[PDB]
RNA sequence: GAAACUGCGAAUGGCUCAUUAAAUCAGUUAUGGUUCCUUUGGUCGCUACUUGGAUAACUGUGGUAAUUCUAGAGCUAAUACAUGCCGACGGCGCUGACUCCCUUUGUGUGGGAUGCGUGCAUUUAUCAGAUCAAAACCAACCCGGUCGCGGCUUUGGUGACUCUAGAUAACCUCGGGCCGAUCGCAGCCCUCCGUGGCGGCGACGACCCAUUCGAACGUCUGCCCUAUCAACUUUCGAUGGUAGUCGCCGUGCCUACCAUGGUGACCACGGGUGACGGGGAAUCAGGGUUCGAUUCCGGAGAGGGAGCCUGAGAAACGGCUACCACAUCCAAGGAAGGCAGCAGGCGCGCAAAUUACCCACUC
């Protein structure tokens, strides 16, 4: 059906070729995942030799890193603000590799605040002291501040991310190929790449 | 040189890590990025061009994702309207066994040249190593340039 | 078309060392896959039809194996077509004989009989060295046989003993200068001398330089030296002839003055 | 119980064909109507729709339900003796025998 | 031990030469850019003294002019199909109520209640990888010793890896990765009288390495006649760049954006060929000319084009679906088809054998 040779086009100097032989099963090619975000949604292919393929129509979560903080963990993915390759993949919101996402910032709140005893997200006092704040101050012999100094002399976060903290989400880039492994996982945006997409969706559209 | 993003999507070297933490500098600065580089074998030297830059060229023999295997050539260099790639000649004589004579011939070859060689010019000898396939009609990469066995560019105190 | 793999082989395209006749059929015996390659080894019927000559016909081979007479690198082998090669030894323990594939200096397989205490070992040449998981290391030898840790000094083109009860590393030739070798592929397949230089390119082929016992000298690529012995001393008894590969001339003035083949 | 039938011509009734009319199928391993021939095996093939009409050779039916008659010979016939069970479990859940 | 279910093979062999001029093919090299049934060698311990329901052969009743067409009813199996323990968790890292000793903290300790994760495969992110030349001060100390001097250490490999092995944080495929609810011969040893097991020989099966048989894609050089063929290709992808999709994998293979390239008198581009390529054959002082459909090797195709199922392997034709050209049977509703296999026939033409016997030989 859809093939992908090299014969059906032409050569170095301009001129044609004429076909060498029928179209072979090995030339084989097969149309496009489009993956979209909502509720899971996988099928299966049987693929050359007897092997197994993974195609993602839909997807709601991911796997995403923040490699600055050693920290990873599974996340609710939200939206998509920006693609290098076409406008109508934003437009119509197809997920692809190297993609540019929201995603809930969360479970990596509730990491740091638990691992540095600090707050990291809170507007006013309003949202601090009312609950949870048991998390913040304990029991902690011979542990109690000063032994922290472990934590609070390298607790500070750039002002590009405290910035997305307290609006709940962060921008994130796609690794995976979702078309080929059934997945959708990456890693969060910082420093001069984070610099560069702001930059890029800002003179797009703001 | 002081700007090199010129794309829509943001360029850098794989294997390559910048560390958010301990970023005090004070009044001045240092390089935030290391360098990766390679030995390619076959007796060959790496540029300093190519240690010393701040270019980024995924098909670089010395700092990008090629493996240098099978033939090793060289021709002269004839045009270079592209980019990142310039067009050589070979020349030969073919033997004709009827009579006892030879004859004359040619063929041109497309090859990927990086930045790290920046000197180059119509005429000068250049030698060619195989790949993978890097693009529908390149098969080789440059891997040294010289003007021996021939005359100078302008004068001959260049 | 050719859709799949092929399973037949025509007598004409089959391996020049088997010495099979023009006449009798359009076929040949294609060897059964395994350890050793199609154009390198020796098929069983081969041996007991043509070489010894205990059966005369196919049918006969067959159910000479089928009573389980037969056995290859201590192993009892049922297939007519199995693929021996150099260094095996075939046991036939109701006759009471042992056979070793070693090359005549015309290079073909002789038949070699040995004494049963010489039939209990192998050498083989190491063809790779790697680390699997758990960081236990791995030996893979010209016979497809792998060994979990070998020796740390073991490394590549060596030869290794092994004894056929137990499949385990008893003994090791290191491939240096002064020792003893065979030649198992090109022209000079089939001699035998000492390895007196190695010549090295980074990239294509290496090249060896070897001795005979009469003086004479040749040459070969790394992949068809077979080291045999420490110094001028061979691990394994060796045929009629030993190697030395005389001359034509040479030849014709033995089987005159001799006056063998009943003269 | 309506279970089937035939056509004129031959062809049978099949369950999901929502017409009075006949129709032609690409049949696969799986479906009634067809049994391959080899591994992989399709055939396009003619059949008929579920709805019961006056054109049809033979209706197929089953009894649900007795009444207080008797129909003669239909339902005066006592059972045979069927073939027993062969799997062990089986013949446990019919004499309720203990697991001992 | 008929039948039937399940497994394997049917992708090899045999036939022909229509298409095809840098294509096929030959010599030479490369996968550090991929896949691989089987054979051979590694590997195979993070209700359980044995689970579930349901069909074929068979028995019984039918429909159509007709086919290796099949429908309704009554029974029963598994190495088919689907579930799922037990045994051998006793891991080691991270938390740290409390507690003890020199020094209230910090900082050096040893214990430690209690939680969480903890095999190999899979997706992504991060860490480490040790070796070199020469001195002088300062905080704190390894150690020989005590209130300033001597002396050092740790997977493997290539010409060359973003290789192999190792450590950390998470993911995990489920109905949609592995870790045996299977079969046949001889019997055994005992806190032992038929019990707890442990065990000899196998057979079949499955995830992952390495082999063997290959397949696929790429490098360099090599071609018959023609100018009454001189310029050609180019978002209708032509040459190249950046990101992606698709694919077993490299790649304009395809999509978006951008650049303006690429080949030619050393013959491009176009046309012809009673053109399948090579090993080879006839003739021949020396040099040559002509031929090669044809038993070995490579390619292509089963009336003409196109699409696809199953499988490790096919874009298969002694498999399937449709259009186009032929054409057989009919109860006019419908059903069935492919000798460039072996014999045999018609047509063509100067032009080419028997509708014989057998698996004894070679495989």
């Amino acid at each position: 059906g859809i093939s992908r040779d090299n014969w059906h086009k032409r050569r170095k100097t301009g001129g044609k070729r004429k076909p060498y032989h029928k179209k072979r099963k090995y030339e084989l090619g097969r149309p496009a995942a489009n993956t979209k975000i909502g509720p899971r949604r996988i099928h299966t292919v049987g693929v050359r030799g007897g092997n197994k393929k993974y195609r993602a129509l839909r997807l709601d979560v991911g796997n995403f890193s923040w490699g600055s903080e050693c920290c990873t963990r599974k996340t609710r993915i939200i939206d998509v603000v920006y693609n290098a390759s076409n406008n109508e993949l934003v437009r119509t919101k197809t997920l692809v590799k190297n993609c540019i996402v929201l995603i809930d910032s969360t479970p990596y709140r509730q990491w740091y605040e638990s691992h540095y005893a600090l707050p990291l997200g809170r507007k006013k006092g309003a949202k601090l002291t009312p609950e949870e704040e048991e998390i913040l101050n304990k029991k902690r012999s011979k542990k109690i501040q000063k032994k922290y100094d472990e934590r609070k002399k390298n607790a500070k976060i750039s002002s590009l991310l405290e910035e997305q903290f307290q609006q709940g989400k962060l921008l994130a880039c796609i690794a995976s190929r979702p078309g080929q492994c059934g997945r959708a996982d990456g890693y969060v945006l910082e420093g001069k790449e984070l610099e560069f997409y702001l930059r890029k969706i800002k003179a797009r559209k703001g | 040189m002081a700007d090199i993003q010129t794309e829509r999507a943001y360029q850098k070297q794989p294997t390559i890590f910048q560390n958010k933490k301990r970023v005090l500098l004070g009044e001045t600065g240092k390089e935030k990025l290391p360098r990766y580089y390679k030995n390619i074998g076959l007796g060959f030297k790496t540029p300093k061009e190519a240690i010393e830059g701040t270019y980024i060229d995924k098909k670089c023999p010395f700092t990008g994702n090629v493996s240098i295997r099978g033939r090793i050539l060289s021709g002269v260099v004839t045009k270079m309207k592209m980019q990142r790639t310039i067009v050589i000649r070979r020349d030969y004589l073919h033997y004709i066994r009827k009579y006892n004579r030879f004859e004359k011939r040619h063929k041109n070859m497309s090859v990927h040249l990086s930045p790290c060689f920046r000197d180059v010019q119509i005429g000068d000898i250049v030698t060619v190593g195989e790949c993978r396939p890097l693009s529908k009609t390149v098969r080789f990469n440059v891997l040294k340039v010289t003007k021996a066995a021939g005359t100078k560019k302008q004068f001959q105190k260049f | 078309m050719a859709r799949g793999p092929k399973k037949h082989l025509k007598r004409v395209a089959a391996p020049k060392h088997w010495m099979l006749d023009k006449l009798t059929s359009v076929f040949a015996p294609r060897p059964s896959t395994g350890p050793h390659k199609l154009r390198e080894c020796l098929p069983l019927i081969i041996f007991l039809r043509n070489k010894l000559k205990y059966a005369l016909t196919g049918d006969e081979v067959k159910k000479i194996c089928m009573q389980r007479f037969i056995k290859i690198d201590g192993k009892v082998r049922a297939d007519i077509t199995y693929p021996a090669g150099f260094m095996d030894v075939i046991s036939i323990d109701k006759t009471g004989e042992n056979f070793r594939l070693i090359y005549d200096t015309k290079g073909r397989f002789a038949v070699h009989r040995i004494t049963p205490e010489e039939a209990k070992y192998k050498l083989c040449k190491v063809r790779k060295i790697f680390v699997g998981t758990k960081g236990i290391p791995h030996l893979v030898t010209h016979d497809a046989r792998t060994i979990r840790y070998p020796d740390p000094l073991i490394k590549m083109n060596d030869t290794i003993q092994i004894d056929l009860e137990t499949g385990k590393i008893t003994d090791f030739i290191k491939f240096d200068t002064g020792n003893l070798c065979m030649v198992t592929g090109g022209a000079n397949l089939g001699r035998i001398g000492v390895i007196t230089n190695r010549e090295r390119h980074p990239g294509s082929f290496d090249v060896v330089h070897v001795k005979d016992a009469n003086g004479n000298s040749f040459a070969t690529r790394l992949s068809n030296i077979f080291v045999i012995g420490k110094g001028n001393k061979p691990w394994i008894s060796l045929p009629r002839g030993k190697g030395i590969r005389l001359t034509i001339a040479e030849e014709r003035d033995k089987r005159l003055a001799a006056k063998q083949s009943s003269g | 119980r309506i279970s089937g039938g035939n056509d004129k011509q031959g062809f049978p009734m099949k369950q999901g064909v929502l017409t009075h009319g006949r129709v032609r199928l690409l049949l696969s391993k799986g479906h009634s109507c067809y049994r391959p021939r080899r591994t992989g095996e399709r055939k396009r093939k003619s059949v008929r729709g579920c709805i019961v009409d006056a054109n049809l050779s033979v209706l197929n039916l089953v009894i649900v339900k007795k009444g207080e008659k008797d129909i003669p010979g239909l339902t005066d016939t006592t059972v045979t003796r069927r073939l027993g069970p062969k799997r062990a479990s089986r013949i446990r859940k019919l004499f309720n025998l203990s697991k001992e």
